């Protein structure tokens, strides 16, 4: 197989800290944007959707150098490459005790009358703040140690500083 | 006068030439087939009667050089002292006449002996019969107990599996069941071996060069290169393209000719058969203008492949059967021909289109090009010419097409079903008439080929892309597409969502109440919609 | 007796590169219609997780003591090798079968074409551009993932050699309970948490992981590969009229590889088993018996081809004297069918040649076309993954399809043995056509996915009994013809034909002389085929197809009935006994004049 | 041009193989077994060391047999219970007892080559990942890039009264290194 001088497991917990919404196919009857969830209905960040984010933070500290990403999320075009080291579950999302999806209203003005505009009104469906998921790393190291970017990586998390899923410009995420 | 009709024809062709996906043993392979019975008949010729039809082929680089009676005489009557004359030659058939048996016997020994030597693996063969002139009409009788008694001839014969055998310690062929031989290079330079068959496939590559290079100094100029370009562009397209019914034309041919003499018919079939394959090349040179990027593996006769250049080929095809039929309006020798057979004074032909990501193996898309071109050619029978009896198709000339979007799978039965998804509906309306409504007007099934006329798709392409921003948005284009995968009663309910909103759907509508994508057809419900969504980056055109 | 039980605790993706509706990628779906797992990823996955323990074991040496015993297990790895490589690669232990849903729920599934939509779901998936932070052009998926919770089964064989020293055992069952628990992970976007699992062998548990720990510092070379040769005795006795005829009924119960040729990276498949592929299974059975080698030697067995069944019987490949309307008819239109051999061209309409499958009983009162059959196939496609990047790659080739024939698809071959066989059978064993019931594996890939197809015996049928008419003597080839010309090689023609029934019959042959009526209408057969014993490929075999046809007029003496039936029984030509030279004397269709004729959950 | 050929019916491989023997000096051989293909090479004098034993039919024997030199090839084929028919193909006219003598003209005769299995790894051994081993009669010691090719000539021949022309045999020869 692969050959792997450690494998590491790198598991935590994650706290929305604002309400999440990661998009399904989208629409619902109830919403407009409606959340993701797993072929058990249960809702789950994707783990797509999770290494996406961690994978681009870390293009945004090494400068969006190729040359040392693709040496950890692998990649396909380079003939020594291939496949990711660092591997992403997917994982449930548990909403506090009582709690339950809420719907957003959104709506958009018109810049001249101040009104809102004919069709922009819609609603989103958003994880409460407070909710958790497991963090479900798992990284297979070649060389000895860790790579310092995943440290940073995992710094970045424990920092806060890593937003998942839509409207993170406008409270989410 | 008395005589021999000798006709020597190459069989297997299909499976020589398209089996391998190596694109040099393919164009090497249809290089084999093209020269067996042209540059190899008539240095085959020349060598027996002593003739110098060689010269007059390599010179002119055309067959046009048999029809003139000074370069091609005549075998009856005593003013000329031939002992030959090639009544028609052509890719994959040869046909002569002979006045003495045993020249007749050594022409089709000289002829697959050079064959056997110098093409290995092409199967080629051919038969000689009595030929009677004081029968007006033996000539034609000829040519068709020829064409009968070659068949069963070719039964009781040695097969060209029949060399090559394998012993048990000989290494293979990593392209064919063969036993290697050889040695060549893959395109990244490692060696692997091969066999004797593509062997002389690969070397012969390079031999197509002078021919296509005559049909225009742009084709072919360097086979590597087109391999490197081909890889470098989004999409391929093999188009496979065939005529119309020249088959039951010629079988029938007494009928046609006129005047019922030998003379006649040998002058008229003669002209015919270069008036065919003079229409094929210029309609080709006239397509390549929507445009280099393309290969002819097959030009000839009424036959046509070619790996395009994808989101080039559709336009390329049409141009190319529009200009085909063009052609034949025009070419004397076919418009009175044509005009008795069927009425009108043009031919027809039909075209299959893989359309495919250039990585996607060879052999796998020209089975869909050889799936499509049937599907095409079902007009053969829904467009038919008024009160003729057996029925006799129309010359109607139609497109179907693919695009794969698939790694493997491939089966056009899976594909067209996979879009029928329910027993009163099916997604597309795909084998389309590139005819114009104007020449199809007086055939029965004319309002069923205004249904599926290709202006009504790219009529409807045109509207999808026309626009300082789209006019039926993409946005609401993918809405109407999912729909289309319901239950029609759900289709056309979310068509009733949109269909005041966007003032363009009023020209999608099939219905004749801009109230439904579908519209009935033989008791299903078909739609154009999404072969206009599917199109829509595939009619593109240099003009 | 083993199974692997595999629960999935994520939503799962494999096996297609189609995609159907608005989804982009689809995932494998077995005959049901339902998702399953293939049998070549469920081992390509476990292998890859034991090449870890071992890997481990080693220290880390890519080659040592424990890759040693996964090239044992699971067989060695042609087309990795680097250097000169003496002995013959060796089969794997291990065979593992395709995981499926649980069979009764798979039952209630049956017709429900919504349900089995809904057992998957549509995921999206979008790449975004870096610096802008927007959705890229192009780069728009949507991908049907099966529900997690999903638990399958898959049968596993462990065909261990039948001297294995029961330490030896134990590191086995150690090496596959410990591959096993470190399998974590399988399908698409495995890194991405698709396709997680449990993966559990049946009675392997942590004894057997713990065995291993105890003392793996312990173990050995695992032992060597040897051949099970054959095994003569010459005893059996003179061969003896009667023929017995014992119909073989196979049934496949998985997909059947059957290889007619490759073209570029797809195997091809026939539409009929060979009897080759019987003889193992007769040897499996009979040699118990008696000398089965000898009796192939000897030519006192013959195992037909297995073709559709249909009327109940073995359908017979369709006679290339049958002429179709070019358009529309032959038999796949079911009217406008003529007989060559006896029916002019009708004139204008131009006729194409049947070419292929398979025609039912004809009578010769038919009044009716003869029932045809057709044999349904799929095409499966795989890939090979380079270990380092994990991906497959052109160094190991990487992609490859095979045709299969697909389950459900019901075959009938027939034994044929002497009576002097039977005798010596019966004297040992009163039931002995109990015994031929079995399950069998053939093929290519026959001990994964494909291959698995149940045999049952029927009872000893009638011998054929054709018309012995003097007037015209007609040949239907059954079965491919193979003969060899004057100088031993398969050079032969239609005229060494001729003479070899002429010279086999007693009788004098010429062909018939009716300008309308053809003759003659073969087409050339070359089959490529390995033998496993040898270790190379077969010398290639070249003949004439099943289905070709040619018929002649008798010239002098008489045609023997009795004669036409021995030949009927043995066949004519080269290795009759795997079913070749199979031929069919005065058949009526061929006779007959057709052109008139039209075909008949819970 | 004549390609003769010699047959002789109801003989034993082993008895064939003797008969020829003036004509098979040191030819190769190629022996087909139920269990395994042989490659054997006769000495000198046209023999095999363990003719006997060796060429024997009756308990998972040889059935089928090629012996070739640069002269001659002899064929031979099982037909019942280990008689079978003798052909020796020659493009020499030679006298041998017993054998009936024929031939057939051909037009010309082309030379072919098949590539042997492997690389390199007297009696010299191929080898290849996909078989393993193939030890080969030859006598010069192979380099580690050489390949080892066997070379026959194709025969070409009118097979139809039309003229068609066909190759009617095809002759193998030697081992060749290339
Ligand atoms: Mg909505
Ligand atoms: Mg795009
Ligand atoms: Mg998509």
């Amino acid at each position: 197989a692969r050959k792997v001088t450690t494998r590491w497991k790198i598991t935590g917990t994650l706290i929305a800290e604002t309400p999440l919404h990661i998009g399904g196919v989208g629409g619902d009857a109830d919403t407009d944007l409606a959340l993701a969830v797993n072929g058990a209905g249960e809702y789950y960040v994707p783990g797509t959707s999770l290494a996406g984010a961690l994978r681009g933070w870390m293009t945004q500290l090494l400068n969006n150098d190729e040359s040392q990403i693709k040496d950890l999320w692998g990649d396909h075009l380079d003939a020594k490459r291939g496949a990711s080291f660092v591997i992403v579950d997917d994982a449930v999302i548990h909403i506090p005790n009582n709690a339950d999806v809420e719907i957003r209203e959104g709506v958009g003005i018109d810049r001249h009358f101040g009104t809102a505009a004919n069709g922009f009104k819609y609603s989103r469906a958003v994880i409460p703040k407070g909710s958790k998921f497991k963090l479900p790393l798992t990284f297979d190291s070649q060389d000895d140690g860790l790579p310092n970017a995943l440290i940073q990586l995992l710094c970045a998390l424990e920092a806060g500083d890593i937003r998942l899923g839509a409207a993170k410009t406008r409270g989410l995420g | 006068f008395q005589g021999f009709l000798v006709l020597i024809e190459t069989s297997g062709n299909q499976h020589f030439i398209f089996s391998t996906n190596k694109l040099r043993e393919n164009i090497g392979a249809s290089e084999l087939t093209y020269l067996a019975t042209t540059e190899i008949l008539f240095q085959g010729v020349d060598r027996v009667f002593q003739t110098n039809y060689y010269d007059q082929w390599s010179d002119t680089n055309s067959l046009n050089f048999l029809a003139d009676s000074k370069l091609n005489p005549a075998i009856d009557d005593p003013k000329n002292n031939a002992d030959i004359e090639i009544l028609l030659a052509t890719s994959g058939k040869a046909i002569a006449l002979v006045k003495e048996e045993g020249k007749a016997k050594q022409l089709i020994k000289e002829v697959t002996k050079q064959a056997l030597i110098n093409a290995p693996g092409l199967e080629i063969g051919g038969i000689y019969v009595n030929c009677n002139w004081q029968d007006k009409l033996g000539v034609a009788k000829a040519v068709k107990e020829a064409h009968k008694q070659f068949e069963v001839n070719r039964a009781k014969r040695a097969g060209a599996n029949g060399r090559f055998l394998r012993l048990p310690i000989a290494a293979g062929c990593s392209v064919s069941e063969l036993p290697a031989s050889d040695f060549d290079y893959n395109a990244d330079g490692d060696k692997i071996p091969v066999s004797t068959v593509s062997k002389v496939k690969r070397e012969t590559a390079k031999s197509a060069k002078k021919r296509l290079r005559s049909v225009d100094g742009r084709l072919v100029n360097d086979l590597a290169q087109l391999e490197k370009s081909f890889d470098e562009l989004d999409w391929l397209a093999v188009v496979h393209a065939d005529g119309n019914g020249l088959g039951q034309i010629l079988l029938s041919l007494e009928k046609y000719i006129g005047e019922q003499t030998n003379r006649n018919y040998i002058d008229k079939y003669r002209r015919l058969s270069l008036a065919l394959d003079n229409c094929t090349i210029n309609a080709f040179k006239m397509a390549i203008a929507v445009f280099l990027p393309i290969v002819p593996l097959i030009l000839g006769g009424d036959d046509l492949t070619v790996i395009c250049r994808g989101d080039y080929a559709l336009e390329f095809t049409r141009e190319f059967l529009e200009a085909f039929e063009g052609q034949t309006e025009t070419h004397d020798d076919i418009k009175v021909i044509a005009q008795k057979a069927f009425g009108v004074d043009r031919l027809s032909a039909c075209a299959g289109i893989s359309i495919i990501k250039p990585h996607f193996p060879f052999s796998v898309a020209y089975t869909l090009a050889e799936r499509l071109i049937k599907s095409a050619k079902e007009v053969k029978q829904k467009v038919t010419v008024t009160n003729s009896s057996p029925i006799t198709p129309f010359p109607c000339s139609a497109i179907d097409f693919h695009i794969l979007y698939d790694s493997s799978g491939i089966d056009f039965d899976r594909i067209r079903e996979k879009l029928r998804p329910e027993d009163n509906t099916e997604l597309y309306n795909r084998p389309y008439v590139v005819t114009a409504a104007e020449n199809l007007s007086q055939a029965q099934g004319y309002e069923w080929s205004q249904a599926h006329s290709l202006q009504t798709l790219a009529d409807r392409v045109s509207y999808l892309r026309s626009e300082g921003k789209s006019a039926l948005p993409s946005s609401q284009s993918h809405a109407l597409r999912t729909a289309l995968y319901l239950e029609k009663n759900e289709a056309d309910a979310q068509y009733s969502l949109i269909s005041q909103r966007y003032k363009i759907l009023k020209n999608f509508a099939e219905d004749g109440e801009n109230k439904s994508l579908f519209h009935l057809e033989n008791g299903k419900y078909v739609t154009r919609f999404l072969d206009a969504l599917d199109a829509k980056d595939f009619f593109a055109n240099a003009n | 007796g083993i199974e692997i039980t595999i629960t999935m605790q994520s939503d799962w993706h494999v096996g297609t590169g189609m995609g159907r509706g608005e989804l982009d990628s689809v995932v494998q779906r077995d005959g049901d219609n339902l998702p399953y797992i293939p049998g070549k990823t469920l081992t390509g996955i476990l292998r890859d997780s034991c090449e870890q323990v071992a890997l481990g074991l080693d220290n880390g040496q890519t080659r040592g003591l424990w890759h040693g015993w996964i090239n044992f297990i699971f067989g060695d790895q042609p087309a990795l090798a680097q250097g000169a490589i003496e002995p013959e690669p060796r089969p794997a232990l291990i065979a593992i079968g395709s995981a499926h849903l649980d069979p009764k729920l798979k039952a209630a599934f049956q017709g429900k074409k919504q349900l089995q939509e809904a057992i998957a779901f549509m995921k999206p998936g979008v790449a975004i551009d870096a610096i802008t932070g927007t959705a890229k052009k192009d780069f728009l998926r949507f991908e049907e993932v099966v529900r997690l919770g999903a638990k399958l089964t898959a049968e596993v064989e462990l065909n261990l050699p039948d001297n294995l020293s029961e330490t030896n055992k134990k590191v086995i069952a150690g090496i596959l309970a410990s591959g096993a628990k470190l399998t974590e992970r399988l399908g698409g976007k495995r890194r991405r948490g698709n396709g997680r699992c449990e993966l559990k062998f049946s009675g392997y548990s942590d004894q057997q992981i713990q065995w291993l720990k105890d003392n793996y510092q312990s173990v050995d070379q695992p032992p060597k590969y040897q051949q099970n040769k054959l095994q003569s005795a010459g005893d059996n006795p003179e061969q003896q009229p009667p023929w017995h005829i014992i119909p073989l009924t196979i049934k496949t119960l998985s997909p059947v590889v059957l290889p007619a040729r490759t073209v570029g990276n797809v195997v091809e498949c026939l539409d009929y088993i060979p009897g080759r592929y019987l003889l193992g299974y007769i040897h499996k059975t009979l040699g118990e018996y008696f000398d089965v080698s000898q009796a192939i030697a000897a030519g006192d067995l013959i195992i037909t081809n297995a073709t559709i069944k249909i009327d109940g019987k073995a359908g017979r490949a369709t006679p290339f004297c049958l002429f179709g309307e070019k358009l529309d008819g032959g038999l796949g239109k079911g009217k406008g069918v003529y007989n060559r051999f006896q029916e002019s061209e009708p004139d204008g309409i131009q006729l194409k040649g049947e070419r292929g499958g398979y025609v039912g009983q004809f009578e010769q009162e038919q009044r009716n076309l003869p029932n045809t059959g057709k044999i349904n196939s799929e095409l499966f496609t795989h890939n090979t993954i380079q270990d380092d990047v994990q991906r497959p790659t052109s160094d190991v080739g990487g992609v490859y399809s095979y045709e299969a024939i697909i389950a459900g698809q019901t075959f009938v071959a027939e034994l044929r043995l002497p009576d002097s066989l039977v005798k010596q059978i019966t004297s040992k064993n009163k039931n002995w056509q109990a015994q031929l019931k079995a399950t069998i594996r053939i093929g290519q890939s026959k001990k994964d996915q494909y291959g698995k197809i149940e045999v049952t015996s029927g009872n000893s049928a009638d011998l054929p009994k054709p018309t012995g008419n003097n007037k015209t003597l007609s040949i239907w080839f059954l079965s491919d013809i193979l003969l060899r010309g004057d100088r031993l090689n398969f050079n032969a023609t239609p005229d060494d034909l001729k003479k070899y029934l002429e010279n086999a019959l007693d009788i004098k042959l010429k062909e018939r002389s009716d300008n309308d009526l053809i003759c003659i209408a073969l087409r050339s057969q070359r089959t490529e085929s390995w033998q496993v014993r040898w270790g190379l490929p077969r010398p290639s075999l070249v003949g004439w197809q099943a289905g070709s046809c040619l018929i002649y007029d008798i010239e002098s003496g008489t045609v023997n009935a009795e004669k036409l039936q021995e030949l009927m029984i043995t066949g004519i030509g080269d290795r009759c006994t795997e079913g070749y030279g199979q031929i069919g004397f005065n058949d009526p269709l061929l006779s007959a004049s057709l052109g008139k004729l039209t075909a008949k959950s819970n | 041009k004549n390609l003769y050929h010699y047959h002789q019916y109801e003989i034993t491989l082993e008895s064939a193989v003797d008969s020829c023997k003036n004509h098979l000096q040191a030819a190769i051989g190629l022996l087909y077994s139920p269990q395994k293909c042989e490659l054997v090479k006769l000495d000198n004098s046209g023999k095999l060391v363990d003719s006997y034993n060796r060429l024997k039919f009756n308990n998972l024997g040889v059935f089928e047999a090629r012996f070739f030199n640069l002269n001659c090839e002899l064929r031979w084929v099982n037909e019942s219970n280990g008689n079978g028919t003798a052909v020796l193909l020659s493009e020499s006219d030679i006298t041998l007892t017993g054998f009936e003598k024929g031939l057939q003209e051909f037009i010309t005769a082309i030379d072919q080559q098949y590539l042997l299995w492997g690389e390199p790894a007297g009696w010299q051994r191929l080898a290849e990942a996909r078989i393993g081993k193939l030890d080969i009669p030859l006598d010069n010691p192979l380099k580690p890039k050489d390949r080892v090719f066997l070379t026959s000539e194709e025969y070409i021949a009118e097979v139809d009264d039309f003229g068609n022309c066909a190759v009617i045999d095809e002759r193998l020869i030697k081992l060749e290194v290339k």
